[PDB]
RNA sequence: CGCUACUACCGAUUGGAUGGUUUAGUGAGGCCCUCGGAUCGGCCCCGCCGGGGUGCCCUGGCGGAGCGCUGA
RNA sequence: UAAAGUUGCUGCAGUUAAAAAGCUCGUAGUUGGAUCUUGGGAGCGGCCGUCCCCUGCUCGGCGCCGGCCCGAAGCGUUUACUUUGAAAAAAUUAGAGUGUUCAAAGCAGGCCGCCUGGAUACCGCAGCUAGGAAUAAUGGAAUAGGACCGCGGUUCUAUUUUGUUG
RNA sequence: UACCUGGUUGAUCCUGCCAGUAGCAUAUGCUUGUCUCAAAGAUUAAGCCAUGCAUGUCUAAGUACGCACGGCCGGUACAGUGAAACUGCGAAUGGCUCAUUAAAUCAGUUAUGGUUCCUUUGGUCGCUCGACUUGGAUAACUGUGGUAAUUCUAGAGCUAAUACAUGCCGACGGGCGCUGACCCCCUUCGCGGGGGGGAUGCGUGCAUUUAUCAGUGGUGACUCUAGAUAACCUCGGGCCGAUCGCACGCCCGGCGGCGACGACCCAUUCGAACGUCUGCCCUAUCAACUUUCGAUGGUAGUCGCCGUGCCUACCAUGGUGACCACGGGUGACGGGGAAUCAGGGUUCGAUUCCGGAGAGGGAGCCUGAGAAACGGCUACCACAUCCAAGGAAGGCAGCAGGCGCGCAAAUU
RNA sequence: CAUGUUGGAACAAUGUAGGUAAGGGAAGUCGGCAAGCCGGAUCCGUAACUUCGGGAUAAGGAUUGGCUCUAAGGGCUGGCAG
């Protein structure tokens, strides 16, 4: 091509959307927004595939044009709006909120939370930008440029904004002992404690993270998002607690409920 | 010394006509834990494509080879030998890529056969994309 | 039109590339400003990203920074003396970056006498009969002559500069791209910078 | 050696036709610089002279030119 | 394409069947002798089997009281090799889950509203990563221009300190 | 399934091939009851195309005086509906094809600290110390037309803005720089010598240009981001809202909720381009290639959005090559993949997913964030259409269809 | 030196000796006969064939004035001056 792209093929729709092969040629190519193309979940897919509020494509547009859906504390009219990690969909009528969290597998978890919890979202600062009059800024993972920050917020740290206003409340310093959501690689959604900061001048720095069962792994620093201090997360975690038991344990644990039902 | 070119040869950052009553020399640490040599700090040379006394930032890859030609001025030819695995004939084959590399004049007494570390940067010229980061002396060679 | 393509020309080896695509629009070149010394003429060119680039084509004015005590005005550009790129850029009086130009001295002679309280150049015995610049040198209070008294000991300018003021024509270096930005801005040569470029004026003369 | 069938090869014809890159030459065209200036204006300043301030000004129906400025 | 071990890396043939240059030299190319790290303690099950210790120099805690014991950090002959981790588009392929009526397929569906699906593997070479150090490469000192050591002196040096002031 | 078998001989044992043998995927033959999936003008001709369609689009919310329609409470214009038209956006996606193209493309890997980027999303929008709303057109319309002809347009009369331009005051009283009249003190007999108050003038945001000074925040490393000063400001111009919609509230003409659109800058998102490292089929009946038409470096620019011989000036005499350079061929887009397959391999990939190229052949451009666009234009070349002979219009390697070529391929 | 052993006046045909011709271009003619083109130098480039010497100024191109500079190439006296 010779510019931007309007269409995305269904066969090039990313792995975790779970969009099938036989029904459609195209996917919902997300609107441009705070999250990347492959790293979001479009509102359309979440509202009809992940929840079955709608069947067809028209019925999703017939919901958000009554202005019901409210992603991270503001109403967005856009069936293909990129809803990414930590983003809270406050569907106001059913009495249900939805914080988009990475499951133990690659998928974004269908995760109901309380409005008391929904009041804030968690955000990873990407760089400490200083403005034009010695006024610093903080670029979050989801584009939330927040200025007059705390100078002790480094550029791996995660913060706590307020959805009603949009200003820093609490922050986690990037230290070993703090919890971690792994936002990339084959360990996408493993929740462990950081226990090694391995530095490399020039190339990418790798970070070793250990699960609550003691199942250790590693991930390059660009794909880790801290969600707590100690083994105590600030959010509500999906069921299984992002443990990622192996295929042979999943097999028995599927059967352990299958046989116990009759 | 310098200034047998047409334009006035200087470093574009340091100012050298300030009122009073050895020049103030620009040098930066190159990064990657490489030592900035004595002759780059003490010396009287001036080069925009030198990574010590110039505007060129070392980013991406750090490679190494052996110096083969030193007849281009303020730049050399290295030779990088490697083996290529063919999976049919479960054997290797001696290959080489002789890339053109910018030799900063701080690395003064270089001889051909010397082992040279290069650092990827922005394209200096048509074919030169690599500055010399350290020259280690060749196998043996007291003299 | 004219292009900057990295495929039309030869390899390291001297082998030639076959074209896989015809001239791309992003591989664009345009005809040069070749900007003159005349009364100001600056055309606007629309460039990549719908942004605005100012082709200076004729240009008399420009910003010239005095090196040593940082006085810079909107000064006239009277001649082009030396260009290290091409000696044909000098004759065809063209301003490009790293040009050795001549400018008006009197905007900076006006700053010196306001600040340093001494006549700069001025063949000795010459008198001002209107008598207004002599007001800008003399006629002060008691304790503020002291402010000038401690400034007269940092006054002695470079003797190579002083003769340029005495002729009324400062040697200056163009430090902007007039063809790109749309200004013939730069700075005034001092010390070893001037002592170099003065030799390349003697080298040309014979 | 002789008869036949077939297949390439040599072959005068400075053989012919298709591409390819290319010296030299002419050169459409767009684009660019530089001149140009067809026309279209809004004014100054004035005319026959209207409605108020005190022969001066302030506004309107309308009339030329020095085509005097200025812009596209 | 297999059959073709009749293209032969695995894996062919060259005395007489097709085939060793007439012979020798010879620079690329390929391949190159042996050689430098062994054995001991110790924890351990039924004489044997198994794990572990035999480099080096500031920030903080488990202290102990100018000195030690242990971690967080930078560096440490390299290379090939091996192992490990990262990173690796889906679809295809192998394959886990499930009666598309079976099947090729599909990613569905399953229970009396709820439950759980929509795993994982493989991805040659090159680059990243951290172990391993046999094998194969290579490097130290042989005019000692040598390592280990504090000495004696040399040139610019900018802070703990000569109350605010120079 | 890690497989063989017939054929030289009077007979033999070999070498050795011919031929069987099964898969595959093109075409063709004869045949065919059910039903479920499903290729399809790649191969020759990137040959030629009749005709139809394939990108257009209005909200409460830029503009609504077409009775084309319509409701009733006006005389404080507008009910509301709504073609045309202006405007804004899209038309650079998608589809199709495989002609080019052999370190090219492409794949894995990285870099952009060397650059751009409409929209989206989050910042920013009294930061600058100097009007209760301005100006004159044009379109639709009416009206008169020229032409064999077209999505050809002219002349004339009116009329709109989130179209085209000029521009205000509020904020706003001062603050910070250099200036300086002048103003109280002290110190020595007076000079000399040490600290203060301060009218006026000049300048004062961010964006942009140059130069200088200094060492908040971020990096493996900046000539980064800030900071201070000095100036600069493109008349073929940065911003610093003349914009519209709702329900409309509160109270001896002030204030206010929710939008919508626009905008300099900053990030972000979709990208895009330029680079890094390694990797490609056949050929030596291709052994030297490249270089005062850029070959390889250096310097200074021009130019570009940026890095760069990208292009010039001026130097230097380099640069690749038997580890196969350069040349030539390809019935060559590249990879994901496909077929076969004990293990190794061999062969294919036009083809739905990605990246690239191209729209008859080249070339040149406009508009725009983005195109060297072809369901855009301007040429030339090949081809071909309508014609009153003056002119005019064109681009199926979109979907169908049709001709041509063929062994070879579907419904206007 | 005095136009080659004479002058003057005209400016016809036909000559003899020089030229030039639109458009075509060897159709003229035994036959390109005669005429014409080409032509010097500098810078590129140069085929078959060859007895390897040649062919060769093969063929085929580009350039050339005037003016005004720049640089380069030397003697001579005591890595530089005169």
């Amino acid at each position: 091509a010779r510019g931007p792209k309007k269409h995305l093929k269904r066969v090039a729709a990313p792995k975790h959307w779970m969009l099938d092969k036989l029904t459609s040629v195209f996917a919902p190519r997300p609107s441009t927004g705070p999250h990347k193309l492959r790293e979001c979940l479009p509102l359309i897919i979440f509202l009809r595939n992940k929840l079955k509020y709608a069947l067809t494509g028209d019925e999703v547009k017939k919901i958000c044009m009554q202005r019901f859906i409210k992603i991270d504390g503001k109403v967005r009219a856009d069936i293909t709006y990129p809803a990414g990690f930590m983003d809270v969909i406050s569907i106001d009528k059913t009495g249900e909120n939805f914080r988009l969290i990475y499951d133990t597998k690659g998928r974004f978890a269908v995760h109901r939370i309380t409005p008391e919890e929904a009041k804030y979202k968690l955000c990873k600062v990407r760089k400490i930008f200083v403005g034009t009059k010695g006024i610093p800024h903080l670029v979050t993972h989801d584009a939330r440029t927040i200025r007059y920050p705390d100078p002790l917020i480094k550029m791996n740290d995660t913060i706590q904004i307020d959805l009603e206003t949009g200003k820093i409340t609490d922050f986690i310093k990037f230290d070993t002992g703090n919890l971690c959501m792994v936002t990339g690689g084959a360990n996408l959604g493993r929740i462990g404690v950081i226990t090694n900061r391995e530095r490399h001048p020039g190339s990418f720095d790798v970070v070793h993270v250990k699960d609550a069962n003691g199942n250790s792994f590693a991930t390059r620093l660009s794909n880790i998002f801290v969600i707590g201090k100690g083994n105590k997360p600030w959010i509500s975690l999906p069921r299984g607690k992002g443990i990622r038991l192996t295929i042979a344990e999943e097999r028995d644990k599927r059967l352990a409920a299958k046989q116990s039902s009759g | 010394d310098i200034q047998t070119e047409r334009a006035y040869q200087k470093q574009p950052t340091i100012f050298q006509n300030k009122k009073r009553v050895k020049l103030p020399r620009y040098y930066k640490n190159i990064g990657l834990g490489f030592k900035t040599p004595k002759e780059a700090i003490e010396g009287t040379y001036i080069d925009k494509k030198c990574p010590f006394t110039g505007n060129v930032s070392i980013r991406g890859r750090i490679l190494s080879g052996v110096v083969t030609k030193m007849k281009m001025q303020r730049t050399i030819v290295i030779r990088r030998d490697y083996l290529h695995y063919i999976r049919k004939y479960n054997r290797f084959e001696k290959r080489h890529k002789n890339m053109s590399v910018h030799l900063s004049p701080c690395f003064r007494d270089v001889q051909i056969g010397d082992i040279v570390t290069v650092g990827e940067c922005r394209p200096l010229s048509k074919t030169v994309r690599f500055n010399v980061l350290k020259v280690t002396k060749a196998a043996g060679t007291k003299k | 039109g004219i292009s900057r393509d990295n495929w039309h020309k030869r390899r390291k080896t001297g082998g030639k590339r076959k074209p896989y695509h015809k001239k791309r629009k992003y591989e664009l070149g345009r005809p040069a400003a070749n900007t003159k010394i005349g009364p100001r003429r600056i055309h606007t060119v629309r460039v990549r990203g719908g942004n605005k680039k100012y082709r200076a084509l004729r240009l008399d004015v420009g910003n010239f920074s005095w090196g040593s005590e940082c006085c810079t005005r909107k000064t006239r550009i009277i001649d082009v003396v030396y260009n290290a790129s091409n000696n044909e850029l000098v004759r065809t009086k063209t301003l490009v970056k790293n040009c050795i130009v001549l400018i008006d001295s009197t905007p900076y002679r006006q700053w010196y006498e306001s600040h340093y309280a001494l006549p700069l150049g001025r063949k000795k015995g010459a008198k001002l009969t209107p008598e207004e610049e002599e007001i800008l040198n003399k006629k002060r209070s008691k304790k503020i002559q002291k402010k000038y008294d401690e400034r007269k000991k940092n006054a002695k300018i470079s003797s190579l500069l002083e003769e340029q003021f005495q002729q009324g024509k400062l040697l200056a270096c163009i430090a902007s791209r007039p063809g790109q930005c749309g200004r013939a801005d730069g700075y005034v040569l001092e010390g070893k910078e001037l002592e170099f470029y003065l030799r390349k004026i003697k080298a040309r003369k014979g």
